[PDB]
């Protein structure tokens, strides 16, 4: 049980308190991602990362975990970029799309082999939870 | 109605103009030179110039140094940040002890922003969009109890409001400068369209829709950090729910504390922002280990470092984290060379019996002059403090027996009742079995 | 509620005292400690007066003399709605909170703030319910006749409310409570219709009624951090909330309370085994004991010149001596054979034990010369050895099996010294074979 | 600004001449000749840069301008060198490990020089007018972008219409665009518009209209140390790490890899090497296995010129149960050369006291400044340095404008110093809690 | 061109069949170190043995780090060479166990080689031929995909599967891009744009790969090189899925996790299955750990168990405690600061100080490669230091001797030069003698 007035005075703004206005001031005037305010470290990291919109620091820095991962996209970067391809994400992109017989990809697939050998899809469940319950 | 606790008797540090101390003013007796010694310090540092200065301020135990901390912090007023800590809190089992340290410095230093809030409210009469699959602009007409007033909006609040389920007919809250909107509910007018529903109703704004008004922003330097150093990312601006990973603490690199300060000086240029330096004050500070101390000095030595004072009350003892350094105050002689020692002196018997004088005014006793020299007496005897605590059990022994003042009786049935240390060790001491 | 089966102190139901703050003989399962009593009894006036804040009372004696007993019946005599926060020592030890942000936690649940609302319900017992519904599903018409004891009314529904209505399905019969601002609709049960069971509802159908919370620091604390949710309180990962939201919530519950819209009530802290504590936790006390937004802290200890943890030296009880100068110590005393016989009757009362005469003499003798304790716990075994041999009244031999059968301490270190051969020594040397 | 009166800030640069021969007092440091030549060697040896590895150690007692020297090196090497000054209880962390925070404290001192070109087009967007093919799978676009002086219309690729359609602008916002690269960004909207639509929002910003030339050419030059790539090439979005500092324990495969690439970078002729210094205060409070970890990777190529600080006599070092001279390791010392500081006399420190008085705007008399430096001969030099600060504000409560004798006197009453603060706890031990916690707290026996 | 502290030395030097001769590839004297480790190098070449472990030990500045250093030399750089310290394995994130076992397992290398098929270059045509009945209640079924493909010097048209085109219309193909088609899996992946397609309009973003040389069909024979550890954590970490655990840990901090041993075995038994096909090389390397006194006994026990492996690597430890007790132990007087146990188990090798010849030959050879000239008397007035305080102090004191000559415009190490680098910089003695004989917390 939670009182209006706490939710009131503390949650959503009216006109005795100042939550979207230091909202506003935290996130937007303040933010050193800024291009109206800092475009010179915006460029420098438009250099190290290679991503073509200076805008996107802005965007990655002001949204939560769970929703920038669920609309991320495979955008494009150029070339002239320090940020280059680590060996093992080479290893990862051999076999995506690579079949069965590859040397690449036998030696990538250590896990599916062991569940089609060890005839773990067939096998039962063994525990069950006591209790299941919602949020309070 | 009002609350005593050990304190809210000290109003500042009672000096004139001159800045010489008088003997009683400002709920402080005595203590001339520790007070003159603080008020030129409360001018140091609203002189608003130097940076790293430091305080230490040292005596037995009960003769006011937190006490001194607390009318300095008065004196300077409620505009200058004053941010009090113990020794004890700079131990964290998420980040190390430097990083709360340094957050703790972040933290003393203050800006003040001069904004403004426009405020429209009303019913809404009138929702039209227009495009050009893409509206181009909504045209809102808000109505309250002295008029009317129409509006244009871009698609950006557009979507807000139709995130909030607004139609015609509610009672809305659209903030012109942030662009928030907020649903109060459904209006009087509306009530009768069903016998059961589930909308609240309101009733209409007595005043104007349109509202404006100025404000001022204070905003430390470590807000600014932890607005821009968040490891998740942002968060939504209503969440009873919180984000399913926990968000811990990190250590903050330099380059975002340098780019914070490239937009905090850029932003003073323009005259938007003013800056206001404050005050650290760590109270015990023995309790500090042997890198705390060492990092202190580098600290001490940056260019934006609020004034800091110290407190201690112990003698030549070791340092934590060491095994023979014996130094006064449990401080290390590397970081005494970079302080100012200000000595705290004991009482004697008036000093005392004004001060529980005084304490008896502020808690609205009314105390015999023969129970006064009794409670004077037992304050020599054996601590100031102990003297000051048995005020309100006499006051309550007093008000049993139908009274309103306080007699040498109840002071002695308070004494019987109540021990001090001395007595508690005299009682576990000729004891047989764990006292 | 508050299912409970029997604690060690369920007798104590408050303190026993007069108008004028006397104790009686023997009052709400209270008997001796009659200075100690009156202590605690003044401690009480201070809690319920509330006009002071952060002063530290010290209760220490010897092991088991009323103590803990003595908190259980300031918690009693208390009553509802005032926080009361009973900790051990060494509780504050934690993996992912420091021991200054538990010690804040701790302090800062025992504040808590008063709020009056007032909000309409309409709690009634339906008695049919009609419900028109389209082809696919646009348009749906309701008509809802429903009434108490008193009135009786029909009501044209809207949309929403027959969507509340068929979802959480509401039958002819029932007795329902509709929130008309959130929609919230309880089905409270079923009215008596032979043709679970509650009665029907009297008076007005829409009644408003006002409700008081009290609601503690600590929540207003993790509800504001906007990290983590209201489930942390449940969860426990608060995770080292910063100073920066308690000092808005330290501004915005003054603010309230100087507009009227809500109240203050200070609690009760109490700390169990308090020399189990560090030093860095006592230099934190001293500090946080001169707020205003402050409770009264009870720490009770038994130590007698022990050592300080966390420092080489000894003090005593356990505490440094600037710690001992912001407290008022409470004492308390041994037992006599009187007021021992007087608490295991009031022991055996309580467990539904009958006792004879003779057999309460050799508890009482075999009380004081032991342990209160050993004679506290031996009177629920002598019961079962009783219901053994089918007889109710626990009688001399009962009591003697059970002290034969079960050993006290003095019996056991007596023992272990007459065959320390058999045993594990602090050199870890033992002797298993018998012969040789 | 945001910088107040330091302690040190009085410092800019090290008073050398051009035979690395030092003045007696120019540039902010009195004094040190010796020191001051030393730090020039280093400093010549660290603008070459053919040089790697080197460990000096800067000894001294305490109050004699170690760090003065350091701050005179770090502020006459110049912009764009990287320079990082840590101190010794920095590395002692929960989440990374020692050895990792010393790879990163010498990663973050070594950079690299990038330079590059950019093509700006940079006005307001009047009118954007896209067609569309009767297949669809090509697209164009007019592009109607002004300035306050001359405006002209732009042909667009499909990759335009998809970037410019994300962060969409609305035919009135200030947009910036690179022609080698591609780069779009929306910086804001025009104050022409300003009263266009009532209430701006949340995700708006107003800018000036851009004036001038639309079209111009720039040459910048970028600085990235190798901590930066590191980071960067840690994780997917690793910006996020680069300024929280949840980095946590970077793998050496990583590291591998980027120094061959910047050596193929540096081969090619894309990049240049940038070394710095690495200043260590208080290095005296490091644990062994930092020690052992610090002399095997000064031999690395990739490795900055390492300034230690220090200022103890033979004591112990931390981890261990031995006593070494200035708390180090004799391996740790081999590898060292030592630049040792002596101590002032009463002419450098009336000097440094007059000029941190007139860095302070504090004016002083001749007799105040001769009892200050009298002062600092029996006590220390800092002790007289705060004295001087307090007696301004002494002398500004009497409304009057210099510092007098009185001033000092009085400022020299109400505070303490170290010796005379030790003589009063000596002499009243009793009302002092000692190291066994006994204190007389009663005024009364 | 960087000098820091080595790289003066090329290999050991010795001659083949025989011993060290006493000046060659940068080293002066311990012709019997060189020796031992020219033979423990033959050894690692001839790829049988596993878990062998060698100490070398002697006094500071003696040249165990610049041994090590050229037998990685001498190697080459096709076997794999892990350098280490002993407070390296103390990490806050995983035990220590863990990390010794990811640094053997990162000093054993694959070779394996491989052939491709590949059709790339510029798309000429692009055309879904449909079929000739087609199905009710669909849309342009299709029965191949015709692609015309154009290089340098070669043009060629194919003729392709139905399903391409969806990984067509996914990828962005248009025309007048370079795509690039391997034979058994298809995948068309969309690697630019032409050059000649680049200034058609002013604003883009796309880049332009110029045409690619060679025909259009080439088969390519690759060879890679891996370690056994790339395959570890590749095999122990999930590919691109599409689930939310994925993309949640891709974007979160890459925490170290505990291995376990199935998977390592797993990777072991598919290697040797690969190898047994004549496919796979195995390349046993070095693992070198310098001041193996940092180790505590648990490490100790860990590599007691670890040395007698079935894959372990060729392990090189080195340390200069004479008795020492070991770390983590408050009785345990050991040689070196490392176990009996571990003793036992591995060759020492020892290691001798110099003399004045050889002190002022290694100064010449560290002078001549630092680019500097040095007087004669000079040179020997340097040796007479680097005799009475140390062979490194000797060493380091030549740079600010260059400069020093440089600042008086000459380019000539002088007897001046170096006394005023002697009076400038100390050493440890002199400054150890100003610590003693002063009292003002020197
Ligand atoms: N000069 C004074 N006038 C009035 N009250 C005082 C004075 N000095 C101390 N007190 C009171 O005595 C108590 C001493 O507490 P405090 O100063 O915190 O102890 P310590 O000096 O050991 O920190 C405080 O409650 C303070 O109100
Ligand atoms: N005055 C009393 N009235 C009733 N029971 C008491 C009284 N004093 C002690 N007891 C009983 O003695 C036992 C010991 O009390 P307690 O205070 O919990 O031990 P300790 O003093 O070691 O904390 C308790 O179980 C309690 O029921
Ligand atoms: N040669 C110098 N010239 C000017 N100021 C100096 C000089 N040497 C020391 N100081 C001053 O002395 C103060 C303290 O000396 P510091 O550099 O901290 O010595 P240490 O680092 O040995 O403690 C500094 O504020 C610095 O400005
Ligand atoms: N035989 C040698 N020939 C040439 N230089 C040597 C020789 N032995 C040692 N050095 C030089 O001595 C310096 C330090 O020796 P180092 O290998 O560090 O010994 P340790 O590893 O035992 O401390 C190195 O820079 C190396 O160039």
């Amino acid at each position: 049980s939670l009182p209006r007035l706490i939710y009131e005075d503390l949650i959503l703004p009216n006109y005795n308190n100042d939550v979207d206005i230091a909202n506003k001031l935290k996130n937007v005037k303040f933010n050193i991602f800024n291009p109206s305010t800092n475009y010179e470290l915006c460029l420098f990291l438009s250099k190290l990362t290679g991503e073509p919109s200076l805008n996107e620091f802005f965007r990655v820095s002001t949204t939560p975990l769970l929703k920038r991962v669920i609309e991320r996209t495979n955008g494009p970067k150029n070339t002239d970029s320090l940020s280059f391809k680590t060996i093992t994400q080479e290893l990862l992109e051999v076999t995506r799309n690579a079949p069965s017989e590859g040397v690449m990809a036998s030696l990538l697939n250590v896990e599916k082999h062991a569940y089609e050998r060890e005839y773990l899809n067939c096998i039962q469940r063994g525990y069950h939870p006591n209790v299941s319950a919602p949020p309070v | 109605v009002t609350r005593t606790a050990a304190h809210t008797h000290i109003k500042g540090l009672g000096l004139d103009e001159s800045g010489v101390a008088k003997r009683v003013e400002g709920g402080f007796v005595g203590q001339i030179e520790a007070r003159e010694a603080c008020g030129v310090i409360v001018d140091l540092i609203k002189a608003k110039k130097m940076s790293g200065r430091a305080i230490l301020l040292a005596g037995g135990p009960s003769t006011g140094k937190t006490a001194l901390a607390l009318a300095i912090s008065q004196e300077l007023g409620p505009k200058v940040p004053f941010c009090p800590l113990v020794g004890s809190e700079l131990y964290s089992v998420e980040v190390k002890k430097t990083e709360t340290l340094m957050e703790n410095f972040r933290r003393a230093i203050g800006l003040r922003i001069k904004e403004t809030k426009e405020v429209y409210e009303g019913e809404v009469t009138e929702l039209t969009p227009e495009d050009a699959k893409t509206i181009s602009h909504v045209i809102v007409g808000l109505k309250s109890a002295k008029g009317t007033k129409t509006l244009r909006l871009d698609p950006t609040i557009y979507e807000s409001i139709q995130r909030e389920k607004v139609s015609i007919g509610d009672v809305i809250y659209i903030e012109a400068n942030t662009g928030a909107v907020k649903r109060v509910g459904r209006s009087d007018a509306y009530a009768t369209e069903f016998d059961l529903e589930t909308e609240e109703y309101v009733p209409l704004p007595k005043g104007e829709v349109h509202k404006k008004k100025e404000i001022v922003q204070d905003v430390t330097l470590h807000d600014l950090d932890v607005a821009n150093a968040r490891p998740q990312g942002g968060q939504d601006v209503i969440s009873m729910m919180g984000q399913l990973l926990k968000p811990k603490k990190t250590e903050i690199t330099e380059k975002l504390r340098q780019e914070v300060n490239k937009v905090v000086a850029k932003y003073i240029d323009q005259g938007v922002a003013e800056l206001i330096p404050g005050v650290l004050f760590i109270d015990e500070v023995n309790m500090l280990d042997i890198e705390i101390f060492t990092y202190l000095n580098k600290a001490l030595e940056s260019n934006i470092a609020p004034v800091v004072v110290l407190a201690s009350n112990r003698g030549m003892t070791t340092v934590r984290g060491t095994e023979d350094v014996i130094s006064p105050h449990g401080v290390p002689p590397d970081l005494i060379d970079r302080l100012l020692i200000v000595r705290t002196l004991p009482y004697d018997k008036d000093e005392i019996r004004t001060i529980i004088e005084r304490r008896a005014t502020v808690e609205r006793l009314q105390v015999e002059s023969s129970a006064l020299d009794l409670l004077a007496t037992m304050g020599t005897e054996t601590s100031l403090r102990y003297a000051l605590q048995l005020l309100a059990p006499c006051g309550i022994l007093a008000q049993t027996s139908n009274r309103k003042e306080i007699v040498v009786n109840d002071v002695n049935e308070a004494k019987l009742l109540f021990l001090d240390a001395k007595r508690s060790t005299k009682i576990l001491e000729t004891s047989a079995n764990y006292l | 509620k508050s299912l409970s089966l029997i604690a060690a102190h369920s007798h104590i139901t408050g303190l026993g005292l007069d108008e004028n703050l006397q104790p009686r003989p023997t009052s709400e399962g209270m008997v001796g400690q009659l200075q100690a009593r009156r202590a605690a009894g003044v401690i009480l006036k201070m809690v319920q007066n509330g006009t002071i804040a952060g002063r530290a009372v010290l209760v220490a004696g010897p092991p088991s003399t009323g103590k803990t007993a003595l908190a259980m019946g300031v918690s009693q005599s208390l009553g509802k709605d005032v926080p009361f926060t009973a900790i051990a020592g060494s509780e504050i030890f934690s993996l992912e909170l420091s021991k200054t942000e538990a010690l804040t936690q701790a302090f800062r649940k025992s504040i808590g703030i008063k709020i009056k609302e007032e909000t309409e319900l309409i709690e009634g017992e339906v008695v049919e319910i009609q419900i028109d519904r389209s082809i696919t599903g646009g348009h749906k018409q309701g008509k809802l006749t429903i009434k108490t004891t008193d009135m009786e009314t029909i009501y044209e529904l809207g949309n929403k409310m027959i969507d509340g209505l068929t979802k959480e399905k509401v039958l002819a019969g029932d007795v329902i409570s509709i929130d008309k601002a959130s929609g919230k609709i309880t089905k409270l049960g079923r009215s008596f219709a032979r043709s679970r069971f509650v009665q029907c509802p009297e008076g007005e159908l829409q009644k408003r009624k006002t409700v008081v919370h009290t609601v503690s620091l600590h929540e207003i604390d993790v509800i504001n951090s906007r990290t983590q949710g209201f489930l942390a309180l449940f969860t426990g990962d608060t995770g080292e909330i910063r100073s920066e939201v308690r000092d808005q919530i330290n501004t915005k519950v003054a603010e309230w309370k100087e507009e009227g819209k809500a109240e203050i009530v200070p609690g009760v802290l109490f700390i169990d085994e308090v020399h189990m504590l560090d030093i860095e936790c006592f230099s934190f006390i001293n500090r946080a004991l001169e707020d205003e937004f402050a409770p009264i802290v009870m720490m009770a200890t038994n130590r007698g010149v022990s050592k300080t943890r966390g420092t080489n030296y000894k003090s005593p009880h356990g505490l440094p001596l600037d710690l001992l100068d912001r407290s008022i110590i409470i004492t308390t005393k041994s037992y006599n054979e009187q007021e021992i016989k007087t608490i295991l009757s009031i022991r055996a009362q309580e467990e539904e034990v009958e006792l004879s005469s003779d057999a309460l003499d050799l508890l009482t003798k075999t009380g004081v010369e032991t342990s209160l304790r050993y004679s506290s716990n031996l009177i629920s075994v002598a019961q079962q050895i009783a219901m053994k041999r089918k007889n109710n009244t626990v009688e001399v031999e009962d009591v003697k099996r059970a002290y034969l059968l079960f050993l006290d301490s003095a019996r056991s270190v007596k023992y272990v010294q007459e065959n320390e051969s058999q045993y594990i020594d602090d050199q870890g040397n033992v002797q298993i074979s018998i012969a040789k």
